[PDB]
């Protein structure tokens, strides 16, 4: 279990995010939900704290270092500890790569991998000191090459290296470093498609059905559990097997 | 996903994963060569308060193993979950090798857990629920002085990712759990300590740390999930290629 | 002046590697089912000018190969290069799958190149030089209804890989070329579009491309390229995890 | 072959860049040396032209997006097109994660990942109009992961992404996208090394022996040739095998 972790999830105010707040306030962690829109992140801690869970707001763009190591001050002031990171917070700019700015680049970069490099090195001492860490890193199939994608391809590979390497290097201390790729997962933007955007996709999904974000909150429930030290430097898919072959 | 069988359940893996899935509420058939060691382990497994049924086998032959499977689904009407466990092979040096060699590990690391699958999968995806989790080791993405392991346990790698595409509309979910280096306690202390050393953890793995890992994907909320090579490592699979 | 070995030389794809060899100087031995078919190729190749011996087997046991390989050897004194070439499997659905197209895909997947590679590897490290390059297709990757042929090519994966590192010291470098999809003349015409649509250069692959790509791997200057997974497919494998 | 094909190659005023150009040189492609060093540039113009080969010195920061442009226009200038763009220009910031300056970071990202990025964008057009172009980045066996390397191992896998990402996208205009992977190369920094170190790091090479830069040159002769044109999306490791297994 991960009873009285402490666990940070970025960009949590929304979204699969949240939801995997919600899932891990509920199996007995104490969960820090960040997210750079202070409204969204007010109206979620006060909605976790109604439902009588241990919840912080940290308002920080986790793509500014200063903003990140405020939020990691927060989080170590209030709870003492950082069991658990999952670094969720993302974004994406796409488009055929004759059409991409030079901001397009920057800031898909920015958020999604360096601000994945700020978290994980602003966090990472404190789990050294309690000899115990689970860093999930959140990917996406895109990793392996999305055409109109080149930003957001190159950034979330790049997460995938940085996974590797750091389950490499931090693992005597105790810290697991792992990875979870979702697939197409049912979100707010899918419920407000057209229909004919809608039946394109799930014609491509294996399941013939949609992922849920709650197929993501239990994947990253087992990979920050207690009892997963010995799982690190792994890339997990949440696809319903659209990874296999995304063609 | 309340039935599930265990085939080589008489090693320590599959001790411990009967422990964590009976653990879970879920009813055990336990297959394995060994009717001694299965006997035994069916006996604390009920002693524990586990609902239990064993089967000794020790074939690979196609029409055994679909018989195997019949006592299963005679005893409880269903297979929620397979899950196979690796059976030993010997690694050696090519020059070493010889030609049953290469038909032995093909038949007991490759053919055997296909027609396990093949016994399986039709009733899984009839019955619109299935979660299969193949038990491989790092041997499959090849080390020298491993080539007739290393083809046999490879195989499973295409094996499992083309019937999780075959059977996912109907609920079902084929996963590959790969072992890194596991503690046996027959293991000498200084190829323990040797061992340690090169995995980024710096421990060795337990058999409760790949029951983890199966009980995941064994797991009734797991449905979303297919077709994964999962290593159970430590780390030391980041030091290969093609691991992901 | 050097000597290679063409498996199942007796198709288009094999053809276009004996050409592309044969350009470079290589002295080449064939090897395949049809004989008819070597023979005319062996003519022609001799007619172009090539060095060239023939070889008829639709051999999948150890000893008939190991003979099939003593002959090449008679003839030039030594093998530098082996290229094997993949023995057409039919892919099928589960239920269709019978429990002797499990044994024969095996036996001529990946057995049968295993047997090869015994019988060829050995000489190679002996001599201090050795190019060995598996052609595989994207089925090993694992897709649905090729159950049966991805279990037998999935397990060239590892096999490749574990002899490359057991050769590595001698000289000896061990490939796999994996094609994706081929024209072939025999498609449909709307199959070609169907399939060309899906892959990202629009077109389907040549021989010519495959041999390319053998080529490569196959040339003396290739001597620190080992143990890879080549796709030749037109960015078709970008598609699938665990492709890189 | 690659006959009068032009061929930019980014960091190929010394190094294995340097011999990349050479080679390609001498199988009839005119070559872009491009390098921030201005000096090594004229140095290396000097010693082609001598040497009898079409070259063009073109000094510009890879990671930055004007001076890349200019790199390309005066490469346009001068040969009328661009066939072959060889990303070989790096470098990296290493250390433990907790001692990484956050300009450790965003300069390794910024050569290796965004420099490869600038310089595809800036080029592609080119060989989207001619129907043709190769196009082949250099990553490294530490985008499988590397203990003290987050940001190469990072950027690195960023490239590989990135390789994919554009291999789908850019197929149909002819252009193919290919990453080659180097292990351990002979480099001047190995000669830097005592015995006893290098006699370690060989002994964990599987042919006991160094690679030298005519291994990528001649990997990346094969991956730009024009009989190439369906090999697309790849990662081709160098590295003599340690890459399957690195520990
Ligand atoms: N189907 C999918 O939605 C899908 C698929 C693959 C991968 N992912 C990845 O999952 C993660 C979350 O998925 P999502 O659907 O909620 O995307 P999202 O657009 O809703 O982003 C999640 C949250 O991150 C916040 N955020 C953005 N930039 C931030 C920043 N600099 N600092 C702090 N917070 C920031 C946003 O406010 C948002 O609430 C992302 O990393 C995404 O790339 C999603
Ligand atoms: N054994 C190895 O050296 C090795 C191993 C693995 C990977 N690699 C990678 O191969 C490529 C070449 O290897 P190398 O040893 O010759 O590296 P190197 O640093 O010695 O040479 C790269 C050249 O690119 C120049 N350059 C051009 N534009 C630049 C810019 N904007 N910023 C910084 N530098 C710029 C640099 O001045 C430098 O001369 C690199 O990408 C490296 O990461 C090398």
């Amino acid at each position: 279990g991960i009873q009285n972790r402490v666990a940070l999830i970025t960009g949590s105010a929304s979204g699969m995010g949240k939801q995997t707040a919600l899932r891990f306030a509920e199996q007995g962690a104490a969960v820090v939900i960040n997210d750079i829109d202070a409204e969204k992140v007010r109206a979620t801690v006060d909605e976790f704290s109604a439902r009588g869970h241990r919840v912080l707001g940290a308002v920080a763009d986790i793509g500014n270092k200063a903003a990140v190591d405020g939020m990691v001050k927060q989080t170590i002031d209030a709870f003492g500890r950082i069991d658990i990171l999952v670094n969720n917070a993302g974004m994406e700019r796409a488009g055929a790569l004759r059409k991409l700015s030079e901001a397009d680049w920057d800031v898909t970069i920015n958020v999604n991998l360096k601000g994945t490099f700020l978290c994980t090195q602003a966090v990472h001492g404190h789990m050294v000191e309690n000899k115990h860490g689970r860093i999930v890193n959140i990917a996406s199939r895109a990793w392996l090459g999305g055409a109109g994608q080149t930003p957001y391809s190159s950034a979330k590979a790049g997460v995938v290296g940085m996974t590797r390497a750091l389950a490499i290097e931090l693992g005597r201390a105790g810290i697991t470093v792992n990875c979870v790729a979702p697939g197409l997962i049912h979100t707010p933007m899918w419920d407000e498609l057209p229909e004919k955007d809608q039946q394109f996709l799930l014609s491509r999904q294996p399941t013939g059905k949609l992922g849920e974000p709650d197929d993501i909150a239990n994947t990253l429930l087992f990979l920050a559990d207690d009892d997963s030290g010995f799982v690190t430097g792994q890339v997990l898919y949440v696809c319903g097997g659209r990874s296999l072959f995304a063609g | 996903g309340k039935v599930a069988l265990i085939v080589n359940a008489d090693d320590a893996v599959g001790e411990a994963v009967a422990l964590r899935l009976a653990g879970s509420g879920v009813q055990l058939a336990l297959a394995g060569a060994d009717a001694g060691r299965l006997d035994k382990l069916a006996s604390q497994l009920a002693g524990k308060g586990a609902t239990v049924m064993a089967v000794a086998t020790a074939a690979v032959e196609a029409g055994a193993i679909r018989d195997s499977v019949a006592q299963v689904k005679a005893r409880y009407g269903r297979i929620d979950v397979l899950v196979h466990n690796e059976s030993a092979l010997a690694a050696k040096p090519l020059p070493e090798i010889s030609d049953a060699d290469v038909g032995a590990a093909l038949d007991t690391g490759l053919a055997a857990p296909f027609h396990y699958l093949r016994a399986v999968v039709p009733g899984m995806r009839e019955a619109g629920f299935g979660r299969v989790v193949n038990i491989s080791d790092l041997r499959y993405l090849g080390l020298a002085n491993t080539s007739s392991v290393a083809a046999a346990r490879s195989g499973l790698f295409g094996l499992t990712r083309a019937l999780a595409l075959e059977s996912a509309r109907d609920g079902v979910t084929v996963n590959t759990v790969v072992m890194g280096d596991v503690d046996s306690e027959t293991t000498p202390a200084a190829e323990r300590e040797k061992l340690a050393g090169g995995i980024p953890v710096k421990r060795l793995g337990t058999p409760a740390d790949i029951a983890n890992a199966v009980g995941f994907l064994a797991a009734d909320s797991s449905k979303y999930v297919t077709g994964q090579t999962l290593f159970v490592c430590g780390g030391k699979s980041a030091y290969f290629s093609m691991s992901i």
